[PDB]
Protein backbone atom coordinates (compact mmCIF):
# COMPACT_ATOMS: atom_id res chain seq x y z
CA UNK A 1 0.00 0.00 0.00
CA UNK A 2 1.23 3.53 -0.99
CA UNK A 3 0.33 6.66 1.50
CA UNK A 4 0.57 9.46 -0.34
CA UNK A 5 1.19 12.84 1.79
CA UNK A 6 2.25 16.54 0.95
CA UNK A 7 4.53 18.43 3.29
CA UNK A 8 4.69 21.94 2.20
CA UNK A 9 8.16 24.00 2.30
CA UNK A 10 7.61 27.39 0.85
CA UNK A 11 5.20 30.07 0.26
CA UNK A 12 5.24 32.88 -2.18
CA UNK A 13 7.85 35.51 -1.10
CA UNK A 14 5.62 38.83 -1.55
CA UNK A 15 7.47 42.28 -1.18
CA UNK A 16 5.42 45.20 -1.35
CA UNK A 17 6.13 48.67 -2.80
CA UNK A 18 4.13 50.16 0.56
CA UNK A 19 4.56 53.84 -0.80
CA UNK A 20 3.59 53.04 -4.27
CA UNK A 21 0.31 50.46 -2.80
CA UNK A 22 -1.10 53.23 -0.47
CA UNK A 23 -0.45 56.46 -2.59
CA UNK A 24 0.11 55.71 -5.96
CA UNK A 25 2.25 58.21 -6.00
CA UNK A 26 0.51 61.09 -4.94
CA UNK A 27 1.87 64.29 -3.44
CA UNK A 28 -0.98 65.03 -0.50
CA UNK A 29 -1.56 60.98 -0.27
CA UNK A 30 1.96 60.93 1.26
CA UNK A 31 1.85 64.02 3.05
CA UNK A 32 -1.36 62.61 5.06
CA UNK A 33 0.21 58.82 5.28
CA UNK A 34 3.61 60.68 7.01
CA UNK A 35 1.43 61.36 10.13
CA UNK A 36 0.78 58.10 10.54
CA UNK A 37 5.03 57.25 11.69
CA UNK A 38 7.17 55.18 9.42
CA UNK A 39 4.58 52.55 8.70
CA UNK A 40 5.99 52.18 5.15
CA UNK A 41 9.30 51.18 6.29
CA UNK A 42 8.40 48.68 8.97
CA UNK A 43 6.21 47.15 6.07
CA UNK A 44 8.91 46.68 4.51
CA UNK A 45 11.76 45.31 7.13
CA UNK A 46 9.06 42.59 8.15
CA UNK A 47 8.77 42.03 4.38
CA UNK A 48 12.03 41.64 4.23
CA UNK B 1 45.49 100.06 0.67
CA UNK B 2 48.59 97.79 -0.67
CA UNK B 3 49.85 98.08 2.79
CA UNK B 4 47.42 95.71 4.26
CA UNK B 5 45.87 93.96 1.18
CA UNK B 6 44.02 90.51 2.17
CA UNK B 7 42.99 88.03 -0.32
CA UNK B 8 38.85 87.43 0.54
CA UNK B 9 37.34 84.23 0.68
CA UNK B 10 34.21 82.70 -1.85
CA UNK B 11 30.90 81.34 -1.01
CA UNK B 12 28.76 78.92 -3.24
CA UNK B 13 25.01 79.18 -3.34
CA UNK B 14 23.27 75.43 -4.19
CA UNK B 15 19.41 75.63 -4.89
CA UNK B 16 17.14 74.46 -2.71
CA UNK B 17 14.73 71.45 -4.19
CA UNK B 18 11.37 69.91 -2.57
CA UNK B 19 13.16 66.28 -1.86
CA UNK B 20 12.37 63.52 0.45
CA UNK B 21 15.57 63.42 2.80
CA UNK B 22 16.28 61.22 5.08
CA UNK B 23 18.08 62.48 8.61
CA UNK B 24 19.82 61.29 11.39
CA UNK B 25 19.52 63.06 14.47
CA UNK B 26 22.51 63.39 16.74
CA UNK B 27 22.12 62.41 20.73
CA UNK B 28 22.59 66.36 21.23
CA UNK B 29 19.68 66.47 18.37
CA UNK B 30 21.66 67.68 15.47
CA UNK B 31 21.74 66.45 12.57
CA UNK B 32 24.89 64.77 11.61
CA UNK B 33 24.27 62.79 8.42
CA UNK B 34 21.14 62.98 5.60
CA UNK B 35 20.57 60.86 2.61
CA UNK B 36 18.92 62.14 -0.72
CA UNK B 37 16.75 59.60 -1.38
CA UNK B 38 16.35 60.24 -5.00
CA UNK B 39 20.06 60.47 -5.43
CA UNK B 40 20.80 56.65 -5.56
CA UNK B 41 19.31 53.17 -5.31
CA UNK B 42 21.56 52.80 -1.99
CA UNK B 43 19.90 56.03 -1.50
CA UNK B 44 16.92 54.58 -2.28
CA UNK B 45 17.35 51.48 -0.60
CA UNK B 46 18.28 53.49 2.61
CA UNK B 47 15.36 56.16 2.62
CA UNK B 48 12.05 52.79 2.42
Amino acid sequence: GVTQEFIETTIQKITVDCKQYVCNGFKKCEDLLKEYGQFCSKINQALH
Amino acid sequence: PFNDRKAWAAFYIYKLHPLTYLLNFDVEGYITKAVDCGYDDFAQLQCS
